[PDB]
This record gives C-alpha cells, sequence and structure tokens, in this order.
C-alpha cells in the first residue's frame, strides 16, 4: 500500500491548510489517523487554548506509549497540529483552520461544500445503476489484467494505467499485463485497488487545471455520503466537474444519463474509505458469490466462481477445464513458480486467502478458527487457524525459487558500552523489534522503535 | 541521529563473495561489506545484480532436471 | 491372455467441462457434491450421512481427499469390483448418492454403477453335485452358462452329480460362483478357456474355492493351528478373502513385513488342500520362513526351500512348501532341482498358491507357470497399486478379484507405525560443493553432496534429541567411505554398508531395547535382505536408488511397525539433502512422493542448537573441502 495518508502529509503545509478550509474533508481525514491520535485531536478541538505535552504524556500508560509515538509523529508529520517552544515547553494545537472547521462540521458550520448535497426524489434503485456500476468496475478490472476480449474503453483510463505503468503490460503492444503493479492489482482487493487507481489519477492528473483542494474536495465530497440532488448539477467547481464526469467515466461515479443532473453517488466512494462489505443483465444472486478452495491437501475446491475472480485465481494456478461449479485447477509448488516466474511474493496470497475465497470457505475458515485465541492459554495447541501448514508449503516455494535473504532498516552505530546495547536489547527483545544484534560489532539494521524509545526516555 | 540506510544483503559468505564477485563484475557497486554474513549495498543495482545471476545460474547450472 | 484388464483399470473417468455440464438441481440443497465428470465426491459438513456415503464411496471406488470440510473420490476399477461385491443395491446406492450429493449423477458414471452392482463382482457360476458348473442363482448368470462357450459347449447337460462335482467339478472349476442353484455340470479339461472367456466378454464371476469339493486333491500334511499373529487388517482382508463358506482365489495388496504372509497362511490352513508358497527370492524366502513361520504356525518340515541351488526334498513333501519366483521359472536354474519341483506341481494339482511381491517378477513366467500347473486357485499379496505385471491378462481375472487394499494410512496410523512425521532437512551450502557441480556434470556427484559434514552434525543432533526422548533412530545410508567416517566421528556402535547380521542383530537389540544405542544406518545392502526394524526416525541420504518404485518399497519396508507413543511423531521421516546441489530437483522428487503417499511432511532446517552439538569435527567448509577430496576418490 503506498499510504495515501503518506501522500496526504507529502503536501506541503499551506497547501494542507487549503485542504483543512474543506470541512467535509477534515472529517474525512479524521476517520483516518490512528486511534491514539483520534482521541487526542477529539480532545483539543474544544478547549480554546494549547495544552502542555507532559498531560498528553501522562494521559497514556505504558505498555502502549509506542501508539503515543505514532500518532505523534503522524500528527506531527501532516502538521495538523503546531508545536510550540513558547516557554521552551510544548504548547500543542491544531492547525487553526482544522479546528474550527471540524468543530463547525460536529455542531451545523458553514460547510456549504459539505453540505454540496441535494435532497430530492433519488429514483436511483439498489441494483438500479449500482449494478451497472459494478460491471464497469469489473469491465475495467478485466482489461486491465487482460481479459479474452477487454471492452474497456476509458482511453483517459487507459493513458493512467499505462503512463502510471498500472501493470506490467506492453501497452505500445497493448499489453495490459502484471507487473509488480499488476501483481499489487492483484492484491488490492477494492480499497487497495480502488485506492491505487485514485493516486493514479492524481499523479497523472497532477500538470494544468488541477485545483488540488477542489480536488480532494470532490473526492471526499463523493466519498463522504450521498450527494445527490443537485450534485453534477451545482455542487462541482469547473475542473470539480470535469474531474467528476472523469471519475463518472471510471466508475467510482455512479452519474445517470443526460448529461446533466445531480451527483450519482455510487456505491464505490462509500467503499473508497468504508473498509467494510465488498458485494456490489439483471441477475445477482444474494451469497457470497466469490467461489475457491484452499485446504491442507493443497488443491482447488470450487462449487461458487465468478469469472475474473476465478481467472485471478488462476494466475497462480492451471488451467485445464472450466467445469459447472469448479475449474480444472490444483495448487501445487509449480502452480505458484507461475507467479513466482512473474516474481510475485507469496505474502499478498496469504492475506488475500484469509480474506478472499472466504466466500467458499467460511466453514473452513472458521473451524480453522475454533475461537482458539480465548482458549489459546487453555489449550496451547492452536487449531490450524490461518492454516500454518500450507503457510510453510509456500514459505518453502518462496525460499526455493528465492535463494535470498534480505531485511530492512539501517546501520545503528555509537553504542560506546555494552550495558546501553544489553538494555536495547532487551527492550527489543520486549517489543520484538531486534532482527539481530552483536555487542562485539554494536551494530545492527532494524527499526528505529527501540532508538526511538530510548532517546524520549533521556530528552523527556 | 545515525543510521546508515541501504540494501542490506545477508545470506551465507560462499554466496556473499559470489555476489561480490558479480558486483565488480558490474562496476562493484556494494556499498558496504558489513561482515563475513551481511552486506551493505546500493538498491539502484541489486536487482541487475539478480538479473545477472541468474544469468550466471543459468549459464552454469543449466537445470538438467535428469 | 486369461485376465481381464478391468482390475487394474483404475485412473480414469476424472474430465469434466462447464457448457455441457448443467448445475445439478441437488446442488441447491446436497450435503455432498458427487463430481461426476472428475469422479469426485465433494461431500461437505452438509452432509449428514457422510459415514454411510463414504462407506459406500470407498467401496464402489477410492475416496482420494478425506479433507476436514469435504471429502474426495477417485475412480478404481478394482475398486469398482471390490463395491460390486459388496452387495449393495445398485439403484438404491444410485438414489442416495443423488440425493446426498448436490452435483447430479453423470450419465456414464451411473452406467458405470449400474453395471458394477450387478455385472461386476455379480457373476453367475452354478454348481451340481459339488462341483462347478455352467449356471446361477440370479437368471442371468443361468443365461451366461448356458451360452458360455467353454460353460454351456464344455458342460455336460447333466444338472450335477457328487462324483463328477468331486473330481471333475471345462476342468475342475473350484474357482465357480456358488453352486446348489440351476446348472449342469462340466468337464475336468480347461478352466484356462473358461477364464480366458470371462475375462474377455468382461464376466467378473463371483468365485468360491469349493476345498472340500477338491476330492482330487488329498487333504495334505497341514496342521490347521490359527496361533500364528493375527492382525486388524488382515483379520479383515480373510474375511473379504474368505467369501462365503467355501475360500476363493483373490488379491489382495498387504504391507510387506508386516505380517504379509500370515493371512496366506491361515487360508492354506482353512482350504486343507495342496498349498504352496512363494517370496520374491530364495534368500528372501529364508529370510521370512525365519522371520515368522516359526513364529508362524509353520513347520518346515515340509516346507522345503529350493534355489536350484539351495536343494530340497521335492516330490515327497508330506505338506505344503514354500518356493519362490526365482526357482519356480527364472534364467537362475541353476540345478535340475527346480525342474523337479515344477514336475511335481505339474503332477500335484496345488489347490492354492501363496505369493510375495510377484510385481518385480515378470508375470511372463507367472502366466507360463500358470498353464503348466494348473491349479485350483491362487493368492496374490500385492505391495504396489500400480505395477509392471497389468498385461492384457491381468494376474487379477489369472488369480481373483480384489478383496483389501492396504491402506497405509490406516495402518502407519492406528498404532502400528503411528505419528508418521517427514522432514527433509537442507544440508547448507559451501563453496567446494558448487565449485565440484561447476567441474563436472557426471552422476559421481552423488557421494559429493552426500558426504557434507553438516549432514553429520544434524544427524548427531537427532541422535542426542532422540536419546534424550528415549526414541529409536534409522538411517538410510548406502554410502561406504563417509558411511564410516561418520560413525568413527559419532563414536557409537552402528550399522553400517555390509553389516554382518550377527552384528546386525545385536545392534539391533541394543537399539530398540537399548536406549544407549539408538541409531542405526542402513545401507543399500540390507533393504530386501535384512530384517526390518521398527521405525521411529527415519534418516535418508541417498535418493538414486534406480529410477522409481524403489523409493515406494523403501518407504513401506523401512517404515515398519513401531509400538511406541511417547514421542508426538512416533515415526520420523528425515531426509538430510545439501541444500544447492544436484539431488535437490531429487529431494523436491521425494518430497512429492512422499505427499502423494499422505504421511506427514514437513522440513526442519532452523534446528534448535544446530552449532550447539558435541563434536564439531570437520565443521569448517575448509573441512568440507577436504572431506570433498576424499569423496572424489570414491
Amino acid at each position: 500500500k503506498h499510504s495515501v495518508t503518506q501522500y496526504l502529509e507529502e503536501i506541503p503545509q499551506q497547501v494542507q491548510n487549503r485542504l483543512y478550509t474543506s470541512p467535509a474533508t477534515c472529517l474525512a481525514i479524521y476517520r483516518i489517523l490512528p486511534p491514539l491520535a483520534k482521541f487526542f485531536i477529539m480532545a483539543m478541538v474544544f478547549n480554546e487554548n494549547e495544552v502542555p505535552l507532559l498531560d498528553l504524556d501522562k494521559w497514556v500508560n505504558s505498555n502502549g506509549k509506542l501508539q503515543f509515538q505514532n500518532a505523534i509523529k503522524s500528527m506531527k508529520s501532516l502538521h495538523l497540529l503546531i508545536p510550540n517552544k513558547s516557554s521552551g515547553t510544548l504548547m500543542i494545537n491544531l492547525n487553526p483552520t482544522f479546528k474550527i472547521s471540524l468543530r463547525n462540521a460536529l455542531t451545523g458550520g458553514e460547510v456549504q461544500n459539505s453540505f454540496g448535497v441535494v435532497v430530492e426524489e433519488n429514483v436511483v434503485s439498489l441494483d438500479l445503476l449500482d449494478e451497472y456500476s459494478a460491471n464497469k468496475w469489473e469491465t475495467i478490472l478485466h482489461f486491465m489484467v487482460g481479459t479474452p476480449l477487454a471492452k474497456i474503453p476509458s482511453e483517459k483510463v487507459l493513458n493512467l494505467l499505462k503512463h502510471s505503468k498500472l501493470m506490467e503490460e506492453v501497452n505500445s503492444t497493448g499489453e495490459f499485463k502484471i507487473t509488480n503493479e499488476g501483481f499489487q492489482f492483484l492484491l488490492q482487493e477494492i480499497n487497495s485497488q480502488l485506492w491505487t487507481l485514485l493516486l493514479q489519477y492524481l499523479k497523472m492528473i497532477e500538470t494544468s487545471k488541477m485545483d488540488l483542494v477542489d480536488v480532494l474536495h470532490f473526492i471526499f465530497m463523493l466519498g463522504a455520503l450521498e450527494v445527490g440532488k443537485a450534485y453534477k448539477i451545482d455542487a462541482l467547481s469547473e475542473t470539480q466537474r470535469i474531474m467528476l464526469q472523469d471519475m463518472r467515466d471510471y466508475g467510482l461515479v455512479f452519474q445517470k444519463h443526460s448529461n446533466d443532473s445531480i451527483f450519482y453517488p455510487t456505491k464505490l466512494a462509500l467503499m473508497l474509505t468504508s473498509d467494510t462489505k465488498t458485494i456490489r443483465g439483471l441477475k445477482n444472486q444474494d451469497i457470497p458469490d466469490g467461489s475457491l478452495i484452499v485446504e491442507t491437501n493443497f488443491k482447488i475446491y470450487s462449487y461458487s466462481n465468478s469469472p475474473l475472480q476465478i481467472a485471478v485465481l488462476s494466475l497462480f494456478v492451471h488451467l485445464k477445464a472450466r467445469f459447472v461449479n469448479m475449474v480444472l485447477g490444483q495448487i501445487t509448488r509449480e502452480s505458484i513458480r507461475r507467479a513466482l516466474t512473474n516474481g510475485i511474493t507469496a505474502d499478498q496470497i496469504i492475506a488475500y486467502l484469509e480474506t478472499h475465497a472466504h466466500p467458499q470457505m467460511r466453514r473452513l475458515a472458521e473451524e480453522k478458527l475454533e475461537k482458539k485465541l480465548e482458549l489459546d492459554p487453555n489449550c496451547k495447541e492452536p487449531l490450524q487457524v490461518l492454516p500454518p501448514t500450507v503457510v510453510d508449503q509456500i514459505r518453502l516455494w518462496q525460499l526455493e525459487l528465492d535463494r535470498v535473504i534480505t531485511y530492512e532498516g539501517s546501520l545503528y552505530s555509537d553504542f560506546e558500552t555494552s550495558q546501553e546495547y544489553n538494555l536495547l536489547s532487551k527492550y527489543a527483545q520486549d517489543i520484538g523489534v531486534l532482527l539481530w544484534k552483536d555487542d562485539k560489532k554494536k551494530k545492527f539494521f532494524i527499526s528505529k522503535e527501540g532508538n526511538s524509545q530510548v532517546l524520549d526516555f533521556a530528552k523527556r | 541521529a545515525r543510521a546508515r540506510k541501504g540494501a542490506l544483503v545477508q545470506c551465507d559468505p560462499s554466496i556473499k563473495a559470489l555476489i561480490l564477485q558479480i558486483d565488480a563484475k558490474m562496476s562493484d557497486i556494494v556499498l558496504e561489506e558489513l561482515d563475513d554474513t551481511h552486506l551493505l549495498v546500493n538498491p539502484s543495482k541489486v536487482e541487475f545484480v539478480k538479473h545477472e545471476l541468474n544469468r550466471l545460474l543459468s549459464k552454469n547450472i543449466y537445470n538438467p532436471m535428469d | 491372455p486369461a485376465d481381464f484388464v478391468p482390475d487394474s483399470v483404475s485412473g480414469m473417468f476424472r474430465s469434466h467441462d462447464f457448457s455441457y455440464l448443467r448445475l445439478r438441481p441437488d446442488h441447491a440443497s446436497r450435503p455432498l457434491w458427487i463430481s461426476p465428470s472428475d469422479g469426485r465426491i465433494i461431500l461437505e459438513s452438509f452432509s449428514p450421512l457422510a459415514e454411510q456415503a463414504q462407506d459406500f464411496l470407498v467401496t464402489i471406488a477410492e475416496p482420494i481427499s478425506r479433507p476436514s470440510h469435504i471429502h474426495e473420490y477417485k475412480i478404481t476399477a478394482y475398486s469398482l469390483y471390490a463395491a460390486v461385491s459388496v452387495g449393495l443395491e445398485t439403484d438404491d446406492i444410485i438414489s442416495v448418492l443423488d440425493r446426498l450429493s448436490k452435483v447430479p449423477v453423470a450419465e456414464s458414471i451411473i452406467n458405470f454403477i449400474k453395471g458394477a452392482t450387478i455385472s461386476y463382482g455379480k457373476v453367475k457360476l452354478v454348481i451340481k453335485h459339488n462341483r462347478y458348473f455352467v449356471e446361477t442363482t440370479q437368471a442371468d448368470i443361468l443365461q451366461m452358462l448356458l451360452n458360455d462357450s467353454v460353460i454351456g459347449p464344455l458342460r455336460i447337460d447333466s444338472d450335477h452329480q457328487v462324483q463328477p462335482p468331486e473330481d471333475v467339478l471345462e476342468r475342475e472349476e473350484e474357482d465357480d460362483d456358488i453352486d446348489a442353484v440351476h446348472s449342469f455340470e462340466i468337464a475336468n479339461e480347461s478352466v484356462e478357456v473358461v477364464k480366458k472367456r470371462c475375462q474377455e466378454i468382461d464376466y467378473p464371476v463371483l468365485e468360491e474355492y469349493d476345498f472340500r469339493n477338491d476330492h482330487r486333491n488329498p487333504d495334505l500334511d497341514i496342521d490347521l493351528k490359527p496361533s500364528t499373529q493375527i492382525r486388524p487388517y488382515q483379520e479383515k482382508s480373510l474375511s473379504k478373502m474368505f467369501g462365503n463358506g467355501r475360500a476363493r482365489s483373490g488379491i489382495i495388496v498387504l504391507p510387506c513385513g508386516a505380517g504379509k504372509t500370515l493371512v496366506g497362511i491361515t487360508a492354506a490352513c482353512t482350504i486343507k488342500k495342496s498349498v504352496i508358497v512363494l517370496c520374491t527370492s530364495s534368500v528372501s524366502v529364508m529370510q521370512w520362513r525365519q522371520q515368522f513361520l516359526q513364529w508362524c504356525t509353520l513347520q518346515p518340515e515340509n516346507c522345503a526351500v529350493f534355489t536350484s541351488d539351495n536343494k530340497e526334498m521335492f516330490q515327497t513333501e508330506s505338506g505344503l512348501v514354500v518356493s519362490t519366483y526365482s526357482m519356480v521359472a527364472n534364467t537362475r536354474n541353476r540345478s535340475h532341482d527346480s525342474q523337479k519341483v515344477m514336475d511335481f506341481l505339474t503332477g500335484r494339482e496345488w489347490g492354492f498358491i501363496i505369493l510375495d511381491e510377484v510385481h518385480v517378477v515378470p508375470a511372463a513366467m507367472f502366466r507360463r507357470v500358470v498353464s503348466t500347473i494348473a491349479a485350483h486357485a491362487k493368492l496374490g499379496l500385492t505391495a504396489t497399486l500400480v505395477r509392471e505385471d497389468d498385461k492384457i491378462g491381468d494376474l487379477n481375472f489369472l488369480i481373483g478379484p480384489k478383496l483389501y487394499e492396504a491402506n497405509w494410512m490406516e495402518l502407519s496410523q492406528k498404532g502400528h507405525i503411528a505419528n508418521v512425521q517427514c522432514a527433509e532437512v537442507w544440508c547448507p551450502m559451501t563453496a567446494e560443493f558448487y565449485q565440484e557441480y561447476l567441474r563436472e556434470t557426471a552422476r559421481k556427484r552423488m557421494l559429493l553432496y552426500i558426504m557434507n559434514p553438516t549432514k553429520f552434525q544434524a544427524c548427531q543432533f537427532l541422535i542426542q534429541y532422540h536419546e534424550r526422548r528415549g526414541d529409536k533412530i534409522i538411517v538410510f545410508s548406502d554410502n561406504v567411505y563417509a558411511l564410516q567416517e561418520y560413525a568413527l566421528k559419532m563414536g557409537k556402535p552402528f550399522i553400517y554398508g555390509s553389516t554382518p547380521q550377527q552384528e546386525r542383530m545385536n545392534i539391533l537389540q541394543n537399539f530398540q531395547y537399548n536406549d544407549q544405542i539408538n541409531t542405526i544406518f542402513l545401507s543399500k545392502v540390507g533393504d530386501t535382505s535384512i530384517d526390518l526394524p521398527e521405525a521411529t526416525c527415519l534418516i535418508q541420504i541417498s535418493s538414486h536408488y534406480g529410477s522409481r518404485r524403489q523409493e515406494a518399497q523403501r518407504l513401506g519396508r523401512i517404515l515398519r511397525a513401531k509400538r511406541r507413543n511417547d514421542e508426538g511423531f512416533n515415526a520420523f521421516f528425515y531426509s538430510l539433502v545439501s541444500k544447492d546441489t544436484q539431488e535437490m530437483y531429487y529431494s523436491t522428487k521425494r518430497q512429492a512422493f512422499l505427499v502423494d503417499q499422505g504421511y506427514a511432511f514437513k522440513v526442519i532446517t532452523h534446528l534448535h542448537g544446530m552449532e550447539n552439538i558435541p563434536n564439531l569435527a570437520y565443521a569448517s567448509p575448509r573441512e568440507r573441502r577436504e572431506l570433498l577430496q576424499e569423496v572424489l576418490l570414491k
């Protein structure tokens, strides 16, 4: 995940405040911050006076102060606040635009932008044009992955995928194949997929006539809630209207026909931030339509099915004959060696199977689960929750095709005494952050959490 | 604030030496060789290092699969 | 050929599509899902009659998959014959399967099931006056007997005679079906023609073996004592093979070395007629006799062992005999003792035959001696599902149908070899090994990647761990120099290449009984020439073993019954493999073979305290290279 939050903090402070002028956007990004920061912000919003940091430390007890660091580093990075070395102390307070916009949103503010929605006869049926939006999303997914016939006409969308290098396909030859980007597209189910696409549209649509403030206003207003009436009519900038038309082309806007009406709030914009239910000529069975099979025997057990979905499954397993409920496919080391040819890491697939194909493995994941977490301390043996036998086989295949071991972090030094190194190592073992250590060399290549906590302890 | 970034490489010393040879063949992009079990490299050329490693292993072993 | 291909016809009926194949309406409400085109049976947890459905499927077919959620179905011609002989109603079984299985019943599968229900294992072979005739209790059997070229044309119109049934039983049809029905007597010439017609027109007849009606054969010097050991699979196989009343010649695949010949001895005593016994080789014949037949009720006083080198009492043995394929019919006829044994075998109508591992020996000699001896019944104690002797005339229809399958998942987990865990430890690579890899591409690299000192370090850690657990360790190491070097390094009593038999027995005693020594290195000299010791921890080093089927035979034999359950995995399998070597491909082949076998498998390369083991001799890659120089001499 490119973690759009990182993109959010990427933009400078003045434009951040530009965005914070739009209260609905303020709320939508409030939805994203880690819970610690959420609570702290909600605290600060009302008492119209800065607050020293010491209190905001003593608020949080131990075993969790790491979340304290997470929150403060995030918020400082995106500069929602302004730390103030007023008297040499720390006088925290938010970007006042943020505070006023948020407080307005909570109690009937003047955010005409967030209130851009119009209430009228929303004759839009649930299935009504919802099926059309789902079909458009499926069509673009298949065309990008590459179907037998890809009717994807998103010339702008195709240009975004190509120039963005969405998938390792030869767009010069018209190929839309799975690259590392293509593999990720195969990985990020909905929020991941929609998010990567939104970021791509951002990067490509960033040169001229952007009005990024209006861009995000439009995006989140789409994600905020059903604007309905007068949306496409009134509630949009000129470039805002163009971007809205483009998004509606991209599926993410379920605008009706006639090319002039209120905003058509497709479920997709909801799907942008919901992290919830994923379900979308006129036939759509109401059930976990996802269909596949993955168990200890390393085989496909598909009774339910979905064409692009089963094709995704095939992207790492052989196909011989599609059947009525089943498709001929058996998952083996060679099956994943097919994707290893693309070099796709056996990482996204793990959580994918834990999440996707569960519409056909509900009972499987339940019997694996068995609520063996509260029962874990009593019965020390977990009952194959998130099957680790297959996990071991997959890891074995990955190593066999891998032959290389890598680690993240940075080299560390200036461990002058063995006492500090040993205490830091013990602390890291307590927190499980030390990949490897040695007092003889006083060096290692791990995450920065232990150094951060020791530095915070020393300085304050 | 001391933190030395780069493509850390950790493997067996034999493969370490082989990778050092390969890297020297491609103009020695290895930033550092921390010890017999760790190397610090610039990530820019690690990909072509892996590519040439694949090329030479295919040349030598050829995978008879007999 | 005198045998029908349908006995070994298993392996088909797995293919389908989605356009022509329609969604089974029972798929909406179907506790199981019998995939007909694939031959599968996806019996999910929604099936409430899962036990009965699994029993029916195992009867008719072979259930390949038994997952926690749903099961799997596989097609087996021998399994089809077993299901037909099961006796369940074909139409009722089809209806029950259609109800439980969500998928609709396929046309071809339904037709096969209907044919197997009546025709399969349900042929009619009448008998008059306690003999073999051309008739049937059902109407179909009588029509087939009347229209049979040998049953009818070679069968006298007389309905039945006591004397003809006893003597002539178109030969003595002791392998006929149930008697005392509408039938007519048959002559005493050409049962070969009758069985050839039955297999050619695909007539699986529910044969019996009326030993008491074998009036020509006097009751041989048989001591009918069942005091030999009896095992659950053994007794159930006996129940299947004895059929109803009189016994019958049949084929049953059994775990060799796990008391395979015990059931054969019991049946041979049961018939109380002329019987002979065959094991793989004459040396193996003696080994099997010594290891069990005196523990068994058999007295070797009558069972003369013939080799064409081991001259024994032929044509004078008062009781049953034990012979071997090499002596019976092979180029290893070093003396005319074998020829005289065959002449005596022709002279006496040996009413039954015991066979052990006939797959190695070509079926040509088997058919030659079948025609030469003109016996009453036989027996196949098979070891492999698919064998080189599955020719046009199948040895099944040459002997009899299948009755029991050596279900190793059932045997090696109930307590015999319970808790079989397998692993493939990847011995870390070193510079010298890959230098040798680049040097040459011949097959001399076997011992070159075998010798890895880290392999011995892992072996020593396993030894000390099993000593701590009080376990038993078996090692497969056919090498000589490297094996002796490792044995010197560990400094404990050890089995090795061409280990003396008395020394091997002493080490086996001190290994399975005493816990001071618990690791034995079995080479390629023993295997099919020595006594298989209890398997608790198996280590494999070499992985050549010809090309194939040697892996299967080694898995069947080296892994023997171990009545120990202290360890959570009472049967460790280990394959110490030098990683990044030539035999990585073949170690993966072994892994695939094992996962096909269904045994629990893993890989433990994160050895706990791998370098913490004592005696880190040759640990350095310099000494690895020196040992590589040593092996280059080998």
